[PDB]
């Protein structure tokens, strides 16, 4: 096991760009599967208003959908305005 | 197509970006968005043969409204009507087109 | 106010230049003038991203093919445009048949074409007012989204073509 | 308005209107004649362009000439025989037209197999237009 | 045609009526010649490889004929379900127009007139 | 050629097909025929001698002015109707920009010039891939559109096409060169009836996939290049010669062989659809096909030519060139015709 | 406003180029508008045909100007709502370049012929 | 609006004219090829951005990334053929009849 | 199994099979120059393999059943009938340099391929790249004529540059009195009746025509035959040589590959050497071929393809 340490030390002494380059390629592979802020992304991108969401219609049948706007109800952003 | 391996995977990789009608980013509809929702839903299925001789008043309309060659053709004549006009002498042009005005918001 | 015909008339006299076909070091200079009126096009009309994305790719791509043109295919009495004396009379020919196009062309169609005080009023069709996105350019990020067969088959091509040049240059 | 000004050989009959007769069959013959000068231009080249535009000339006079003279000969045929619902005048024009292209080209057995060969086209052409054959026809089936 | 028939799976070889449809015995004449076909396969490979046309060989050709009589039955199965489909699509076209397709009463050769051309 | 580029280029002509056959955007099937396009040219160039770079920059110039003709027609179909599938209400300039630009890439009789000049500077496994398989993706686009498709350009260039590969095979006597023309005749063939019935397009393609490409693997086994070179076969490898004998009958068409079976059910879908003197003239004018292949089979196993001395080493050396490809697609083709209503 | 200004930089540079030529005192002979190279007449003619030695590393310039072109679009990318499947495009074709100059860096077409 | 595509249609029709004959040079016919390229994409982007139809915006730079593709290609082509010829011209290529 | 691209890319590259003991040496000379006694002690000295002179029976003992075969069937040409007829009404001069030219173009591919398949050097007396020399010499005594050399130089033009040079061309020059001198002190009573001005002829046109060709390109040493009777210098001078100046040295694996891949199959190695062109010295007619293929078939072993003949004893036929 001591060749491939030598082959990589020996490419670090000589010519270590392309071993930093093969490590952070790597490491922007491997580091959204480490990183739990992968999934924050995607909530930043959906909660974010980018056009208007327009009213729906009402028969009086859904509680989730509020009326005022600053209503306890629907998907609020205390994980965005506090963090 | 011609081997129908995408409705056949069920999967779309070309076909969601196929008409002008499809879905665009960020929600934001193309012009004659209505036009040709109607002209595919007045298509829907009917086949090629009969759906040109059945929706060709929805596809006349689509038509008009993309290339707007009546719509051209109308103002042509209402501005070769405004300068046939102005040579006339009868035509006081009004201070609304002629921008000499307060403006509403 | 005739911005997008001043330079459409503009790039059909640039690509008469190129049609026309020059020492092909002169075509790319025709070609490279067509490609910054084309540019001013797409930034006049509307897109901020197409018209400087295809002059930052065709400025790359042409300077090579430049290279090209004054390393392998040049020769040692080349023929501008004002050279030889046919391609000078086919581009006064094509200048006065451009024009007699234009002058047949505002007297025959009788329909929104061109028109002496009437032309360029019907350029932007429609873009919205109160919207926030109708730039081009998210509409081409959603390749990455939405249309990702596209970026897909646009790196295999890239990739094959660095396969296959290597293979033609072998 | 050049395919109804061509839609005159057929509204009126053979043995009628000769002179836009031939003169429809003369301009058929100058169209076939341009666009042939034009392949043999475009493909076998001369030394200098006044011998491409002889070429050009010799091509459509030859093919003028047998479009001419077929419409003419086929037009007189009609006028002796006073009989238009016939393929025999068009058969004996056909043979007047090939044999005179083969005495442009100055060789007697082309000049027979131009007779033959065209007054077989011109017999199947006037057998189909009696007959009502289409040439393009439509995908009904 | 059957591309655009409605109710059709794309790609599909044996959709559900092709079961719905009688099988093809194996004893049937396709099968007898694609057999045959299988076996003059094993020989022509073997005559251009310069083998034993009969004795070498025995189990490419026992392969040709095994994968030329399995191809050819499902081929074949698939051809009788297309013209059979074929035969559907028009019965109910004829069901759907018989103003557009009527019956024609031909009257009897009594009443009709053939025109009589002797040769002597 | 690394095997990892010689698997790129050949996955890349395998894609540019698949993506042409399985997308309907048509921009999609112009980017399959520039994979096309793209994956031949090094194939073209890869032998390295002065006639295959010739032959490859004129495939390339006459390749993508047809696909820059055919992208003409995609953008006019996005100004007419906004979508880029080809539809019912288009306008018949913009699908005679695409039948020109198809019947350029696939090489029918007004632009087929470049297809004997292209096909003599290549070796013949370039010619198995070219002659068959490059064919098959514009075919499938102008199967794809077959309602829109105009019957007299299809018609005049039918028979152009059955004309000049009748009357470009007798005089030229190379066998790359004769069998692009006999290719040209076939697609001829199924050009005349494209608008009528795409499935015997897709018949006589598969036929002539199958007539053709074990043809250019007898090509290949022997490296025949002339037709005194096929009529050396007789002392190379003798064991071909009535096979090749029935392959090159039957890729003229006659019966009880199965290339009669493409001209047989074109004449019926044509005499359906009411075209009489036409497809007369078609099949009146497809014997030449027989007059090139009657004298190619004079020369290479109905007269045995004058061999040399120096072909004994061929009859000494063990031959393992044959494939089992050649053989059951050779069989497949030669005897099928009594199975014919199974093959439609 | 950048027509404008891309005039009036047109008419300055126009303005010296006008002021560079016409103002000078300028006699020209054939021996003073003769070519320079080192002090001697040129030994062919100078468009004579370069051999280019740079050809294929040329191409694959091209090709990764037309990569960087199709990577403009990524900083508005970026924003889009199907980030995973972003992600991975950009992570695949980033990778489809690396392994291409990859593949050209062993093939050592980088040193000229 | 149809005054500029009629003009770049006019334009396509000169290119089509410039690259359908050879007046020297193989590398002019290629530069009109490049023009027919550069003459797409302001058809295209000008049809996407009067229809306002911007989920087509994958397709200019598939156009412009295929065809100048296809275009790198063809000059690499044109450096093989004179490498192997030394001389470039259009009449050098008849050694193929 | 076979040497294909599924083969080659397990791990069967020759950079692995090639060292310093691989080179292809021929060995050259007039006629009776000690060429075969010195080929031998390098293939021995060096452990390389001893090729012999390829003759017009080369092929037969070679390939097949590995029998000689008789005067029609691998010949059609005789050393002796050109010996003691050379200006030959049937053509004799030209049917044995092009059989000769082809035997040796087999000695040279199967040499290729057991350098580029086992890694072990070889020796080739008389190579394809000095073969011109014999029909140069037979064209400048008269025997063929320009149209032959012509031919010949097409067949050469076809066969020769898809192929690799040899390393080391030693060439043992020895005067033409001592030629006439070796040619009498051998004896054999037809080699004995060869012109003084066709050795002569050669040994003019290889020191003015293929030196010149050769050193400039490869390694040539050059040796007498006093210096070459021992042969230990002559190993050691092989082995000692830098190998630096050759076009052995440009070419990759996989251009080796494609070198096995034209090499391994004869069908394409023998394929341009029997082009058509008919010149009457060469022609068999189609009679004279149909029975001479319809009397080789019924030879012994090449009835079939090796490996399937039963009635040899080759087993297995009934499951293969
Ligand atoms: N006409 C002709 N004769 C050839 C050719 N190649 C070889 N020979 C003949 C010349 C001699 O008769 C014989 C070669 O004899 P060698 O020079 O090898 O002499 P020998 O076998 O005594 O061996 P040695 O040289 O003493 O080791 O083959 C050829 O290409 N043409
Ligand atoms: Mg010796």
């Amino acid at each position: 096991a001591g060749r491939i340490s030598a082959f990589l030390k020996n490419a670090w002494a000589k010519e270590p760009v392309l071993v930093v380059s093969f490590s952070v390629w790597g490491l922007a592979i491997i580091m959204p599967m480490i990183s739990p802020y992968t999934k924050y992304a995607s909530m930043i991108n959906k909660a974010t208003p980018y056009n208007y969401p327009v009213p729906v219609r009402d028969d009086g049948n859904m509680p989730d959908v509020p009326s005022h706007p600053q209503d306890p109800l629907g998907p609020s952003l205390d994980w965005l305005k506090n963090l | 197509p011609f081997l129908d391996i995408q409705k056949k995977l069920g999967i779309s990789l070309d076909r969601h970006f196929m008409f002008l009608s499809a879905e665009q980013p960020y929600k934001n509809a193309a012009r004659c968005h209505a036009f040709e929702k109607e002209w595919i839903e007045c298509a829907h299925g009917i086949g090629g043969t009969r759906a040109k001789k059945e929706c060709k008043i929805e596809f006349d309309d689509f038509e008009e409204c993309l290339l707007r060659y009546k719509t051209m053709r109308r103002m042509h004549d209402i501005k070769k009507q405004r300068e046939k006009l102005m040579k006339e002498g009868k035509y006081t042009p009004p201070p609304h087109h002629s921008g000499r005005e307060e403006p509403r918001p | 106010n005739n911005y997008i015909f001043v330079l459409s008339s503009l790039f059909l006299v640039g690509c008469l230049g190129l049609a026309l076909k020059p020492s092909p070091i002169y075509g790319g200079l025709g070609l490279i003038v067509s490609g910054f009126v084309g540019c001013l096009m797409v930034l006049g009309f509307g897109g901020s991203f197409l018209g400087l994305m295809v002059f930052l790719i065709y400025l790359g791509g042409m300077l090579v093919v430049f290279g090209y043109t004054t390393a392998m295919a040049t020769e040692e009495y080349p023929e501008t445009w004002g050279s030889n004396w046919l391609i000078l009379g086919f581009l006064v020919l094509g200048v006065i048949m451009e024009v007699f196009l234009i002058c047949v062309l505002n007297y025959y169609d009788e329909v929104g074409v061109i028109n002496l005080d009437g032309l360029g009023d019907w350029l932007m069709y429609e873009v919205d007012d109160v919207g926030v996105m109708l730039e081009g350019g998210i509409g081409v990020a959603a390749m990455y989204s939405c249309a990702t067969w596209m970026m897909v088959v646009a790196g295999w091509s890239l990739f094959a073509g660095i396969f296959i040049i290597i293979e033609i240059t072998r | 308005m050049v395919k109804r000004f061509f839609e005159s050989y057929h509204e009126v009959p053979d043995g009628t209107q000769c002179h836009r007769k031939t003169y429809i069959t003369t301009a058929l013959g100058g169209i076939c004649g341009i666009i042939g000068s034009a392949y043999s231009v475009s493909l076998n080249p001369a030394d200098s362009t006044l011998e491409a535009v002889a070429r050009v000339g010799r091509y459509t006079f030859t093919a003028a000439a047998i479009g001419a003279m077929f419409g003419l000969t086929t037009c007189v045929s009609a006028q002796v025989r006073e009989k238009p619902d016939d393929p025999l005048n068009y058969f004996i024009g056909g043979c007047a037209g090939g044999l005179t292209l083969g005495a442009r080209t100055h060789s007697y057995g082309t000049a027979a197999m131009g007779c033959v060969y065209m007054g077989t086209a011109a017999a199947l052409f006037k057998i189909g237009k009696l007959e009502g054959w289409e040439l393009f026809p439509t995908p009904k089936v | 045609m059957m591309n655009g028939r409605p109710g059709h799976e794309p790609l599909k070889f044996l959709p559900d009526e092709a079961r719905s449809l009688p099988p093809p015995k194996l004893n049937d004449p396709r099968l007898v010649y694609m057999g045959l076909l299988g076996y003059c396969t094993g020989l022509m490979d073997n005559m251009l490889r310069m083998r034993p046309v009969m004795r070498a060989g025995l189990h490419r050709q026992l392969l040709f004929v095994t994968s030329f009589v399995f191809a050819g039955y499902f081929y074949l199965k698939r051809q009788n379900y297309l013209y059979a489909v074929k035969d559907h699509d028009m019965f109910g076209y004829i069901k759907l127009h018989p103003e557009d397709f009527p019956e024609k009463e031909k009257k009897t050769y009594a009443e009709i007139l053939e025109p009589f051309h002797p040769v002597r | 050629m690394n095997p990892i580029t010689l698997a790129i280029i050949y996955f890349t002509i395998f894609l540019g097909p698949v993506i042409t056959m399985s997308s309907t955007n048509l921009m999609l099937m112009w980017v399959g025929l520039e994979f096309s396009l793209l994956a031949i040219i090094p194939m073209l160039i890869n032998k390295k001698n002065p006639r295959s770079t010739e032959a490859a920059t004129k495939y390339f110039v006459t390749q993508a002015t047809a696909s820059m003709i055919i992208l003409l027609a995609i953008v006019l179909n996005y100004k007419q109707l906004g979508t880029w599938m080809f539809q019912q209400q288009t306008n018949g300039l913009i699908l005679n920009m695409t039948l020109m630009a198809l019947s350029m890439k696939l090489g029918l009789a007004p632009f087929h010039f470049w297809l004997p000049e292209v096909t003599q500077g290549i070796p013949l496994h370039m010619g198995l891939i070219l002659l068959t398989w490059q064919k098959i993706a514009p075919l499938s686009i102008l199967i794809q559109i077959y309602p829109l498709l105009n019957s007299t350009i299809i018609l005049m260039l039918a028979i152009t096409s059955i004309f000049m590969g009748a009357w470009g095979g007798l005089n030229q006597t190379q066998m790359r060169k004769i069998m692009a023309y006999s290719s040209i005749a076939h697609m001829g063939w199924m050009l005349a009836i494209l608008p009528y019935n795409p499935s015997l397009t897709l018949l006589n393609l598969m036929i002539y996939i199958i007539l053709t490409a074990p043809m250019f693997m007898a090509l290949m086994l022997n490296n025949s290049m002339t037709i005194n070179s096929i009529s050396l076969l007789w002392n190379k490898t003798p064991a071909m010669l009535t096979m090749i004998s029935l392959m090159l009958l039957s890729l003229g068409g006659l019966p009880p062989l199965t290339g009669f079976l493409p001209k047989w059910i074109i004449i019926t879908e044509l005499m359906k659809n009411n075209c009489l003197i036409m497809a007369t003239l078609m099949a009146m004018m497809a014997l030449l096909n027989l007059f090139f292949y009657t004298r190619l089979i004079y020369s290479t196993s109905l007269t045995m030519f004058p061999t040399n001395n120096n072909s004994k080493m061929m009859t000494h050396q063990t031959k393992t060139k044959p494939n089992l490809m050649f053989s059951t697609l050779a069989i497949m083709s030669t005897m099928t015709l009594p199975l014919a209503p199974q093959l439609i | 406003n950048l027509y404008t200004v891309i005039f009036i930089n047109i008419l300055l540079s126009l303005t010296l180029i006008l002021v560079a030529f016409w103002l000078p005192q300028m006699n020209l002979y054939s021996e003073k508008a003769n070519p320079y190279e080192c002090g001697f007449d040129p030994t062919s003619s100078a468009r004579l045909p370069f051999s280019m030695k740079f050809f294929l590393v040329a191409i694959t310039f091209l090709l990764f100007d037309l990569e960087i072109a199709l990577l403009l679009p990524l900083p508005w990318a970026i924003q889009t709502i199907k980030t995973s499947t972003m992600m991975i495009m950009a992570f695949i074709l980033v990778t489809i370049l690396s392994l291409g100059l990859a593949y050209e860096w062993t093939q050592k077409g980088l040193e000229w012929t | 609006m149809p005054s500029t595509f009629f003009n770049l249609t006019m334009a396509f029709s000169l290119s089509l004219l410039g690259t359908l004959m050879f007046r020297s040079h193989l590398m002019s016919t290629l530069l009109c090829l490049e023009g027919m390229v550069l003459s797409l994409f302001i058809m295209t982007s000008v049809t996407s951005l009067n229809s306002n139809s911007m989920s087509s915006m994958p397709i200019p730079i598939t156009i412009l990334v295929f065809a100048a593709c296809e275009a790198a290609v063809g000059l690499a082509l044109l450096v093989k053929v004179s490498n192997t010829y030394g001389t470039d011209y259009v009449q050098n290529l008849n050694l193929l009849q | 199994l076979r040497y294909g691209l599924l083969a080659a890319i397990l791990g069967d590259k020759t950079t692995k099979k090639l060292h310093e003991y691989s080179r292809v040496i021929t060995v050259d000379g007039n006629i009776c120059s000690g060429k075969n006694k010195l080929a031998k002690e390098i293939a021995q000295q060096l452990g390389m393999k001893h090729y012999p002179e390829a003759g017009i029976q080369y092929s037969s003992t070679t390939t097949g059943d590995g029998r000689p075969l008789d005067i029609e069937f691998s010949g059609s040409c005789s050393l002796e009938k050109f010996y003691d007829d050379p200006k030959s009404n049937d053509g004799n001069s030209y049917r044995l340099q092009s059989w000769l030219y082809a035997s040796r173009l087999l000695q040279y591919a199967d040499a290729l391929e057991h350098l580029l398949s086992t890694g072990q050097g070889v020796v080739l007396e008389r190579s394809i790249y000095s073969d011109f020399v014999f029909l140069e010499a037979m064209y400048n005594q008269g025997y063929i004529r320009k149209q032959c050399v012509d031919h010949y130089n097409e067949i050469k033009r076809l066969t020769l540059p898809e192929y690799l040079p040899p390393h080391a061309v030693i060439y043992i020059d020895v005067p033409v009195p001592e030629v006439q001198s070796r040619i009498q002190k051998k004896g054999d009573p037809h080699e004995m009746k060869v012109t003084s001005a066709y050795l002569q002829d050669i040994e003019n046109a290889y020191k003015k025509t293929f030196l010149p060709k050769m050193s400039e390109m490869c390694e040539v040493l050059v040796y007498d035959s006093w210096e070459a009777e021992d042969p230990t210098k002559v190993v050691e001078d092989i082995e000692y040589l830098k190998y630096n100046k050759g076009p052995w040295l440009k070419q990759d694996d996989w251009t080796f590959h494609y070198l096995r891949m034209l090499v391994q199959d004869k069908t394409e190695v023998l394929n341009y050497t029997t082009i058509p062109v008919y010149l009457p010295e060469i022609t068999i007619g189609a009679h004279q071929g149909s029975r001479i293929y319809n009397s080789f078939r019924e030879l012994p072993g090449r009835k079939y393809a090796p490996g399937y003949n039963a009635e040899v004893g080759d087993k297995w036929i009934w499951l293969k």
